[PDB]
């Protein structure tokens, strides 16, 4: 592909290689916008209002909304009552990365759906089994079409 | 304490006797004795909870009290019973179909009851002595939990060590631990430990140290609707979807599994089904698809009692081209029992206006009450009820406490009703913008 | 107990190799429609024919949906039954054709028989036995792990694989728990801690299950009943990708995607292949579409295409309109709102209206189902009510009659109470009468 | 499998002279339409002609869809046949032109040749070096037959395929190098040291002979749309099944066209064409007709088969009427095959073929009355009545189906004209087009 | 110099303390009855007692309805929230129209929270993290230094982790807020500028004030600010990301459960005396463009306990309701909804009050106009329309400027009248010509 990049080019023991690709389009912002509207400042109110909207008036805060947290801990079955406040105030992809959770209360309203039972069966299962081969057909289509050796077209 | 005075704030419930016989004026409801008795019969078959999926329709002219009787039924129903009052305009959504919107309303109006047994240990942590296992399995701990009254030392397993390390807890942090279920919380930092640290944390919260006994026992009753279980069991982290509203057309297998295991939960007795009332206000503002789904969706055992209100006469049904009684198809009126309301005479208007004056703290004189009664029977009840408050403000601007006839006359002069506005625009049609987009803006031709 | 204008319907009640009785199974009357539904039920149970459509034609409140419920109850609980309104096909997330096809797949059932040879019980010890000649540069060269399992009336010591120890430390298995290891896949499943080993008396959060019963080595045959639509929606979604977009989609909203025909074809192929081995059994199921006059012409064309297909089951349709315009077409007048080609495809079963004594027997049958006691004079008044007014109005008036009897402290329903309930709850027709009389927008 | 409405056609029933027999391959009559469909079949099988539209027309219940499925059965293996109806084009995430282009690129095929090595032998040892977190996986394999023993290095994907279907030493497995298949044919050592964890009972197999590596050449068929979705994004293979292929760009199409031309010129790939079948073509919009008009004239365009049962009617999206519901510029590019209604002999032969396929025995008089009923109202009505007459006969405990059984079936189940005559006599019973009805008896 | 918009000249209703209306005050002239009606309305809003009140203003175009809405807006003051709104804005393609109406309903209710802002400014002289394990630091002792002195602080692990996030070393000017905990690194100190002759470290001077600065503020938030604060389909609203998230969140239908929970939390904070509730005004201009479905939801939502005062304005006569076919109604308002409303009529004008309007807008925009030029502009305003005269004040000033004059004379007015045409003259030209003007 055409490298739409500006970078460190040579005009002509080791020679170190450092990633330096940049977009030639440069968007210029004044310092006034950044230092007045985005960063905290003594005459700014961004940190104060941000805390007041994210922590003080959060409905998942257990200090002031313990009944709702206990309600949702009955429903979901979380072992920790601060899981709801932590989940509501994390970036979603960071929530994806930090998701690995195995203990759950058995006296909860979270359920194991038939599809989830079948997924737990085909987490690890070999061939010649009916209950796994009826659900692993994407890999069967990948294997029978000789699709790991098709050349790139685009 | 957040709630203010509304148009329907005076109503505290149906004014019934023990024999389902309405008093002339009780609990803010005046007149409508046959309608209130029918609503009381509906209330009793709700409270019995043995009949599923009845449709009852409330019909009457405008400013009669169909909405008033519905929210009176809601007030007499009490808390811990689900009540869903939606308009017909809330059905039409972009990312959810209309049929799924009615299914969400139906399963939002029916719920189950769940009992808790809590043994909570709420106290400020003094010290967390860790007994480090050599192999690392089954780590032991010596928690120093302490309220204002007493202190003792507890024995901790490995997973509670993991819980107290996966959320950071230190000395002086107020927590509560349940013995039976093992639930861990972190209420914050005790107020006695506020001056140790000169600048607070981003997440650090200050809570009072608890009083009295360390270990407390309490039972809690929880009422969860079936729609909340539908939302929770649909997604991995589905409790956010209870609040953002992004549910996204929950499939039928999930609802079928939830229904069958709520049924066997009732069989083993952990839960008890609490039926409720769904109030579809302005049901004439619905498509024929909504009416057909309402007809076929009332024949399930997990269907609430549907109350609908209509002020429409023999008009067309939306989505078709033919006129039908009440703006509803004859299939819906087949599976319906109609509560019919009737207009009021001058005495019922006088008593309702007196009630709404006593609700908004407005002190009405007798002559002003009679003048408001005449304006109510001439134009409408709601115009007079809205005139009361502005008459109060006019009187207060005149440095007076009570309202006289002059404040009501000035309030009648400054603000116009529908009929005077209609005559005042029919007299001068040149100044207003017509249906054909023609207007005369020049004041002199 | 809760009644929802049904569950007096307990099967069709067809006599064996003969006609049906007049008053049986909670049904009164409709002899010919009951015979037709019995023939249809026997055809479904014969498990040969596919893509057969049945349309029920009748007036309002005549027992079409009761007949479909009786078909579903006669077929059994293992035979799937997917009731559906014509308004449920209109989806805003996905096109309507995909909604109809996934309902077709949902109506198909599959029963799978499998065997499981499993080991479970309380663990006594886990010793990672080191190997003789223990290589070089690595400590802990496991030759095998010995796991001692105990349960009720049995206790077995086991010689496992060197590799299963990684699962042992992956699921945090220690002495004092109950595990679950299968013979073929070789995976642990830590069910929880035993009740006897509740050593942390003061504060612990482990789940505690009772010690399992039977021998540790129990081999059993387990049946699983699953629809083909569950197989399609399990194959289509990412099955444990362990990548960023798979967990991204698992934590996000499950948006309904248009499933291609290719996945359906491979699912059908592998299902038929395991049918050939005999290890599965396919059970077709009846699909019920209510007020099919409400469907668009596009839905009827896809219904035609799906009916000519292979795997699609018997579909039962119902309509109350007699001569109406097909929706989506401007001037196509057809019987029952069904286009004449689809009308030619299906078989039509008509349902006659009832009589006075039939209405009376239906009213008293629902009275015994609602567990109310009614005087025969009030029963005759309700029969005359069901003749002069609609039947469902006489049916829905019974519960207010019961409430007005209970507020007068008598179990019997007596004529003044049903007169009071008539005065309290107007009819549809009398509401239309007061609608035409009143000139104040009523 | 199950039996469907078009299951009796097993080909098209023509000779090498393109002359149809009176009854062959499950098809009877329709001599001119059968000869024309055979001509179009041979024109597809030649393959050098592209983008020709063929429009099948006639009355309903004639055999247009039967002729189309007959062409499909005679089309042979490895040739695509995309059979969609008119209403699958309309979607919420795909444009009409894009859905049509996806259909066009599904209907055309690429046959790719590959070179594949076959390795089969007993496993001597397996050494797998996995990282601490299990991410990086590398190792060596030592497979062996009786003539020579070789050691291979393993990659990540082969080792991951080795973990599933757990391969002990002394297991005869078959390795396909290109497809990445691992096929444990059995176990050949039957070792005395047996692990108590493992439950496998794989059968004893003979030790393989001959050379270890065998070269074979294989051919597989993949459509243009599949390669388009594959090259469209990173996870295109999952979107092939879940259908989340949202509006593929034109750059992808241009590059895959150049690529498949390059693969054709190397001898690596071969392009075979296909038949795209649209059923109820009149359901399409006018913009669909314009795009079909300008997309039939492309190099990669299949032989579009088009079916309609409609006379001069309103073309959708327009305010006028056109013959067959298709505008004149699309009718210019299309050659029209016409079909004709049947006589009593052809209807009798159709019903005899249907009864012989449906495992139903009929008498002569029952067949004559079924022929008379079929020529009276419709062929599909009698073809449906064979099933219920069969079920009534097995409910009466007789093997054959008699005249009384089909008379009871005719009485029990209604057709179009009788249901019309029952609706028209009882117009107050059903809901009218103006929504007026009388549910009360009196 | 300040810009002048259409309604800059009006400052308020100009009413007396007794409720009577002065003839020429507040930027208004005439219209005494509607001004007194809106004064009674703003006294009702300042009473802070009732919910769900509605008022419709009826009158012709260019009669001063939006002027009255702006006069109400200034009369309430900046303390009371105000959400002016066009009726076309409700039709949205992301979320349904009724939910947008309810979002505006929550937007017209506001809070006041008193909070203090204490901050620490200066140079990092010392940074000693004390571990006190129990790998984990118990606390960090950081000393700051400015021109007026130095001060030592004791900080938790989370502020230390934020310090390591900002790459703060010894000698960097930082920013620490005590309540929130924000750590911002201004740059390296000025006394450490000659350690190298050239390096990337931005050298900011030492702060001239005290290290510790404390002041109090007031935070004006609305209820809707809170509901969009704790209902994020994708979370992480707190983290400053200059480049946005990879998935754009869509506006969603906020359920009644979150509204009830936010109401409960706000009531808990008010009962502690922390927060004060200020109900506001939702102004919907041109209500005649509202669909009937929005009218039905408005009929439902005017009965809530937390609904604000709703001001609607319309100019139509007997008009079909939008979304209907055969429902004629006054001002495009359906007759069920018009029972809840209080209609205040707005009158047209005559020549003299048009002249006082035109000289007020001449005085505010500081163009000097001659007297006979003013009489010509008043006569031309009576003939054509008012807003044509209002919009031709400024080209007369321009043509006076290009002739090096400061006073507008008659010749400028005729030149602007010849150059710029009204609607009637352009329509007259439109009708006679045949080839599309
Ligand atoms: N039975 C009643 N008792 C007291 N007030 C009533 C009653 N019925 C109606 N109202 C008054 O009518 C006003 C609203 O009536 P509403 O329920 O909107 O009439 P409708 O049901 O015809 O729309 C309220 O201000 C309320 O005070
Ligand atoms: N033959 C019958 N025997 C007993 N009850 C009947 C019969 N037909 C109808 N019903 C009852 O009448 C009520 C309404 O009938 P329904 O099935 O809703 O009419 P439709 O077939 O038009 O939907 C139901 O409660 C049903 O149980
Ligand atoms: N020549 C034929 N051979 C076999 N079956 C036929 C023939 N002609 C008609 N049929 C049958 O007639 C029915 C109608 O044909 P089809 O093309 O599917 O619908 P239509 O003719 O209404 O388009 C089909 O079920 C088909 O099996
Ligand atoms: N009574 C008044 N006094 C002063 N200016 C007025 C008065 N009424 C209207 N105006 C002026 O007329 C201009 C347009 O009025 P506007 O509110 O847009 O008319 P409408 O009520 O039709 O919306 C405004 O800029 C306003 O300054």
């Amino acid at each position: 592909p055409f490298s739409f990049t500006t970078f460190g080019k040579t005009t002509s023991k080791f020679t170190d290689l450092i990633y330096s690709s940049r977009n030639p389009i440069k968007y210029s912002l004044p310092r006034l916008i950044y230092e007045d509207l985005i960063l905290p400042n003594y005459n700014n109110d961004v940190d104060i209002a941000n805390k007041l909207k994210n922590v003080k008036f959060n409905i998942f805060n257990p200090s002031t909304n313990y009944e709702l947290c206990l309600f949702l801990s009955k429903l979901t079955g979380e072992p920790s009552l601060n899981e709801f406040f932590r989940v509501s105030t994390t970036p979603l992809l960071k929530r994806v990365i930090e998701r690995t959770n195995g203990p759950k209360n058995t006296d909860s309203l979270s359920f194991k759906t038939i599809t989830q039972e079948l997924l737990e069966v085909t987490r690890n299962a070999p061939s010649e089994g009916v209950m796994a081969s009826l659900l692993n057909v994407e890999k069967h289509a990948y294997e029978r079409e000789y699709l790991n050796c098709i050349q790139r077209g685009y | 304490s957040l709630s203010l005075i509304a148009a329907h704030s005076h109503i505290t419930g149906l004014g019934l006797d023990e024999n389902l016989q309405p008093r002339p004026t009780s609990e803010g409801m005046v007149g409508q004795l046959q309608a209130r008795r029918a609503a009381g019969v509906i209330l009793k078959m709700v409270q019995n909870g043995t009949i599923a999926g009845r449709a009852v329709l409330v019909a009457g002219p405008p400013s009669t009290g169909k909405t008033a009787l519905a929210m009176g039924v809601s007030q007499s129903l009490g808390k811990d019973v689900p009540f869903t009052a939606i308009a017909g305009s809330e059905i039409f959504s972009l990312e959810l179909s209309k049929t799924e919107a009615l299914t969400q309303a139906f399963r939002k109006s029916i719920g189950i009851k769940i009992k808790e047994e809590t043994e909570l240990i709420e106290g400020e942590v003094v010290e967390i002595q860790i007994d480090r296992s050599i192999t690392g399995g089954h780590k032991q701990g010596k928690l120093t939990i302490k309220t204002t009254d007493m202190e003792t030392i507890y024995e901790l397993g490995n997973k509670m060590i993991d819980g107290l390390t996966k959320e950071k807890v230190l000395a002086g942090d107020v927590i509560s631990i349940d013995k039976a279920s093992g639930k861990i919380t972190k209420l914050g930092r005790s107020f006695a430990r506020s001056r140790d640290y000169d600048a607070m944390g981003a997440d650090t919260r200050f809570v009072q140290c608890p009083e009295g006994e360390l270990q407390k026992r309490k039972t809690v009753v929880h009422t969860v609707s079936l729609h909340e279980i539908d939302v929770i069991n649909s997604r991995t982290q589905g409790f956010l979807a209870l609040f953002t509203g992004d549910t996204g057309e929950i499939r039928s297998e999930v609802r079928d599994q939830i229904n069958t295991k709520v049924a066997e939960w009732k069989e083993e007795g952990k839960a008890e089904i609490v039926p409720g009332v769904l109030f579809i206000d302005e049901v004439h503002m619905l498509d024929i698809e909504c009416f057909s789904f309402i007809n076929r969706a009332l024949e399930d055992e997990f269907a609430p009692i549907v109350m609908m209100a209509t002020n429409r006469g023999v008009s067309k049904t939306r989505g078709t081209n033919y006129k039908s009684p009440h703006g509803l198809p004859l299939d819906l009126l087949d599976r319906s029992i109609i509560i019919t309301t009737k207009s009021y005479n001058e005495q019922e208007i006088k008593t309702i206006l007196s009630i709404r004056a006593q609700e908004e703290e407005v002190e009405l004189s007798s002559d002003a009450l009679d003048l408001l009664t005449k304006t109510g029977v001439e134009t409408s009840l709601r115009y007079s009820s809205n005139l009361i408050s502005v008459a109060q403000q006019i009187a207060m601007k005149r440095k007076n406490n009570t309202v006289e006839v002059e404040d009501v006359k000035r309030a009648y002069l400054l603000f116009l009703d529908s009929a005077r506005s209609v005559k005042y625009v029919q007299e001068n049609e040149s100044q207003y913008i017509d249906d054909q987009g023609n207007v005369q803006i020049s004041i002199a031709k | 107990t809760r009644t929802a204008a049904h569950t007096h319907i307990k099967g069709l009640g067809l006599d064996e190799s003969g006609v049906a009785k007049r008053v049986e199974g909670g049904f009164v009357g409709q002899i010919e429609a009951r015979e037709a539904c019995g023939v249809i039920v026997d055809l479904i149970k014969a498990k040969k024919m596919s893509g057969r459509a049945i349309l029920l034609a009748g007036g309002p409140s005549t027992g079409k949906t009761a007949l479909a419920l009786a078909i579903s109850q006669e077929l059994g609980p293992k035979v799937p039954f997917c009731p559906l309104v014509g308004s449920e096909l209109y989806s805003v997330e996905v096109k309507k054709t995909e909604t109809l096809m996934e309902n077709f797949r949902r109506a198909i059932g599959l029963r799978i028989k499998e065997t499981k040879e499993v080991y479970e019980g309380e663990v006594t010890e886990l010793t990672p036995e080191d190997a003789e000649n223990p290589l070089g540069g690595y400590g802990k060269t496991i030759s095998h792990v010995i796991v001692g399992l105990k349960s009720a009336k049995g206790t077995k010591t086991l010689r496992l694989d060197p590799t299963i120890y990684e699962s042992i430390q992956r699921e945090k298995v220690s002495i004092g728990d109950v595990i679950y290891i299968e013979a073929n896949t070789g995976a642990v499943k830590r069910v929880g801690r035993s009740d006897a080993y509740a050593t942390e008396f003061d504060l612990e959060t482990e789940e505690y299950v009772p010690l399992p019963k039977g021998e540790v080595h129990k081999k059993k045959e387990i049946v699983q009943d699953v629809t083909l639509h569950d197989l399609d929606v399990a194959n289509a979604r990412p099955q444990g990708g362990q990548d960023v977009i798979s967990m991204m989609g698992q934590l996000l909203k499950p948006k309904k995607t248009e499933i291609t025909e290719k996945l359906r074809q491979e699912v059908n192929k592998v299902v038929a292949k395991y049918i050939d081995q005999g290890v599965a059994e396919l059970i077709p199921g009846v699909l019920f579409i209510d007020e099919v006059n409400m469907l668009d012409i596009e839905i009827f064309t896809y219904l035609n295409k799906a009916l000519e297909s292979n795997i699609a089951p018997v579909v039962v349709l119902a309509s109350n309109r007699g001569m109406t315009t097909v929706r989506g077409t401007e001037d196509v007048i057809s019987p029952h709102g069904v286009p004449p080609d689809l009308i030619d495809r299906l078989l039509i079963v008509r349902t006659l209206p009832y009589d006075k004594d039939e209405i009376r027997t239906i009213i008293e049958r629902r009275a015994t189902v609602e567990r109310l006691q009614v005087e025969s004079s009030a029963l005759d008044l309700l029969a005359t009510m069901g003749t002069e007014t609609s039947l469902r109005y006489a049916l829905q008036l019974l519960a207010p009659c019961g409430i007005l009897a209970q507020t007068s402290n008598r179990k019997e329903i007596v004529v003044n109470d049903v007169n009071e309930a008539k005065l309290l709850f107007l009819d549809a027709k009398r509401s239309t009468k007061i609608l035409e009389t009143s000139a104040n927008y009523l």
